[PDB]
RNA sequence: GACUCCCUGGAAUUGGUUCAGCCAGAGAUGGGGACGUUGUUUCCGAAAAGCACCGCGUGGUGUCUCGUGCUCUUUGAACGGCCCUUAAAACACCAAGGGAGGCUAUUAAUUUGCACUCAAUCGUACCGAUAUCCGCAUUAGGUCUCCAAGGUGAACA
RNA sequence: GACAUUGUGAAGAGUCAGACUCUUUACUUAUUCGGUUAAAAGAGAAUUUCGAAGCAUUAAGCGGAGCCAUUAUGGCACCGUGACU
């Protein structure tokens, strides 16, 4: 072992050695867009929200969503790839499909033609939306609020869509659209009476609810 | 998250490309005006003049306004074959551009006077 | 009639402060994790004459926490800060004369001065010379503490308001009678155009609400009401009382 | 080359010292040294110049030794007095701390000195005032500055 | 002074028949003011002063895994910790 391998340790207190390069992500002074984004998260988390607002935010849990979207996918429309090898063996010469469009979807289940709904769970303007849900419920047509109309759109073939419905499946998929319904109805039609009555929102930050529950021991000691 | 170190936030460096335009904004190249012939104009034979080329070795020229003392060289070079080793330029009350040429020792101002014409 | 000079004054131009020469403003260092949690020491490598000002400006420098440079800050000295004294700054420092501390930390009685309006606006109270604050009460409760200002107010801050502990240096400055008007000239020349004072009675009525007559005289109460026009507020203005002070006050 | 700085040594019976200050056991006097802007020269530039004189139809001779000062102007040095007055900012260059790095004892990195090329554009004449400006004008008016001989005298009267 | 911006809770009194009105008080997300180069905020976890005019920068140490050239010797290069969640 060399003797000439000390090791020099640095005091890192008040008044001594500079302070090393630690993170300091929560002091960063972020652009105004980047602080608009967080604001308004937090603005949305504080106020209180009406129940028809407020029912967006409880959404398929994760294992309702992927087999939702395991359903979904077997129907995708027609690829770009498929649509380029069909034109040209048509010029040489309609399955069941995903259904969207908030207009198409207001139809079909008007309509009684749907058999399950699925809404994106943030569309912005919500109002293009807001409707579904009750509409849905009052022609008793199946419907659950689902995680990303990024990932519906996806399934569809776009970028964003929001909302979808399944509108005829095949028997090989008879079973799994029921087993889904059933999945759907137990969590968003049959809880409407808690659904219209649920206020969200509310919610405090960390600190502020530290301070409440130190003034609650101080009081109660 | 992105750790981060410093408190300050930088704008992202971004690729930026050269321009690759569809067409050419002008069809072709303006071309140099300033050639050496419209840099030198016209001797000047005055007596002063005179006294110059034949005492100092120095042509007097009238010479455009535009033209710098590199330009007067290299135009006398072009039009007289004659080197200069130091060019004095004026610009006159009339706004006239005069310029005292000193031609190296080689050469004889009186002779490329003469040849010229102005004399 | 036309503005008054007093009208005229808020329009900044020929009545704006004189400070090319001026050498900074006399602040505490921000407050920070050192001043918070500890102290920081820093030497008073100079003591120099702010034109305009009465009380002398400390130079102290400083070690930045978070990289090799120094900081350099300015403030009013307390009577008794020389060159190469260390200043101790924070909630740790002890009470000795120039340290800066949180007011809560002082006994009952201590002089303090650059003190703290608001926790974090760097000294705001008793920075003219020879002038202090007294810590007159704390209240451990709320965390506040009383103090009295140099005109004879008592008013309420936070226990972690800031203050330099000691009086300002300079003081006894307006014990010389400025014997001369050439005095008051050279003074106000390095401070603002506010002299010489040309009384309200000298002027004529087109200028001041005073001017005019055969005799000059101001001929209406001099005592003006808080809510007058901007043209009109001359005077003793909202005075609750007039002539000589007879007894305290 | 005053001022400042260094070494020795240890001062009362106190000394050194300025026109005036002031300085010393926090190290004086004495003795010996270091630094540096202003500047000077029996030196180069350079007498082949300029000046004065004598001749000829382009020549020659000399241009040298000293002094002096409450003298003025300018520059420089060193201090003192004054302020409730304290007497710019930028650029640019230099220095120091640091030691990341770089070349590898007849190699190399690297400085040094010479030789070489270039340094663009615009102003440049003249008046600047009892006649070149403003005042109707070639108007007893007005309009910012630098250089400053002898006598008498305190003196740019 | 009223209305709107104006939100979320408590206590008292008064009106009614679960609501309204007031008065006091609490909260923070609207709003406002201040500090800073937005630099150590809140919870939890371990458990520098005899007031000396000096310097403090381009990580040592520890542990873990890699590469290159001829087991080893050379040279060159990461991650964590040091710097608590």
């Amino acid at each position: 072992k060399n003797p000439l391998f000390e090791k020099r340790a640095r005091n890192f207190n008040i008044g001594q050695d500079i302070q090393p390069k630690k993170d300091v992500t929560r002091f960063v002074k972020w652009p105004k867009y980047i602080r608009l984004q967080r604001q308004s998260a937090i603005l949305q988390k504080r106020l209180k929200v009406p129940p028809t607002i407020n029912q967006f935010r409880t959404a398929l849990d994760s294992q309702s969503a992927r087999q939702a979207f395991k359903l979904l996918d077997k129907y995708r429309p027609e690829s770009t790839e498929a649509k380029k090898n069909r034109l040209r063996a048509r010029a040489e010469a309609r399955p069941n499909t995903v259904r969207h469009g908030v207009n198409t979807i207001t139809r079909l289940v008007e309509t009684r033609r749907a058999q399950l709904v699925l809404i994106a769970h943030d569309v912005n303007p919500l109002e293009i939306v807001l409707h579904l849900p009750a509409l849905c419920r009052k022609y008793n047509v199946p419907y659950a609020i689902i995680k990303g109309k990024a990932s519906l759109g996806t399934v569809v073939r776009r970028k964003t869509t929001a909302a979808v419905a399944l509108v005829d499946v095949n028997p090989e998929d008879k079973s799994a659209l029921n087993k889904l319904v059933e999945t759907v109805n137990n969590n968003f039609s049959e809880r409407h009476e808690e659904i219209r009555k649920h206020w969200g929102g509310g919610v405090m930050s960390a600190k502020s609810d530290a301070k409440k529950l130190k003034i609650e021991r101080a009081r109660a000691r | 998250k992105n750790v981060r170190t410093s408190v300050h936030f930088r704008r992202p460096k971004t690729l930026v490309t050269a321009r690759a335009p569809r067409y050419a904004r002008k069809s072709a190249p303006a071309r140099d005006k300033l050639d050496s012939f419209a840099v030198i104009k016209a001797p000047h034979t005055t007596e002063s003049s005179m006294k110059k080329i034949e005492d100092h070795n120095t042509l007097v020229f009238i010479v455009d306004e535009k033209a710098n003392k590199h330009h007067i060289k290299r135009a006398v070079h072009a039009l007289y074959n004659v080197k200069a080793v130091k060019v004095n330029t004026l610009i006159t009350p009339l706004q006239q551009k005069k310029a005292y040429v000193r031609l190296a020792s080689d050469y004889d101002a009186l002779d490329v006077a003469n040849k010229i014409g102005f004399i | 009639g036309r503005r008054i000079r007093i009208q005229r004054k808020g329009a900044g131009g020929i009545f704006k402060s004189h400070n090319k020469h001026r050498k900074g403003a006399s602040k505490l260092r921000p407050l920070d994790y050192a001043e918070r949690h500890g102290y920081i020491k820093g030497l008073v490598k100079d003591i120099i004459h702010d034109p305009g000002r009465g009380a002398p400006l400390a130079i102290i420098a400083f070690r930045d926490p978070y990289k090799y440079k120094t900081v350099k800050t300015t403030v009013v000295a307390a009577e008794g800060m020389h060159t190469g004294q260390f200043i101790h700054c924070g909630a740790k420092a002890q009470i000795q004369i120039g340290n800066i501390v949180p007011v809560g930390t002082l006994p009952e009685g201590t002089t303090i001065c650059n003190v703290e309006n608001k926790s974090g606006d760097r000294g705001v109270i008793a920075r003219a010379s020879g002038n202090y604050a007294t810590v007159i009460a704390h209240n451990p409760d709320t965390k506040k503490t009383r103090i009295r200002l140099p005109s004879g107010a008592k008013k309420v801050v936070q226990s972690v308001n800031r203050a330099m502990i000691g009086l300002v240096a300079g003081g006894g400055r307006t014990d010389k009678p400025l014997l001369k008007a050439g005095r008051s000239y050279h003074k106000y020349k390095a401070k603002r155009n506010s002299w010489p004072r040309v009384r309200g009675v000298a002027m004529n009525p087109v200028e001041h609400p005073h001017g005019g007559g055969n005799h000059q005289h101001i001929g209406h109460p001099s005592t003006v009401r808080r809510d007058a026009s901007a043209g009109k507020k001359v005077g003793l203005i909202a005075a609750r009382r007039t002539g000589r002070i007879r007894g305290g006050k």
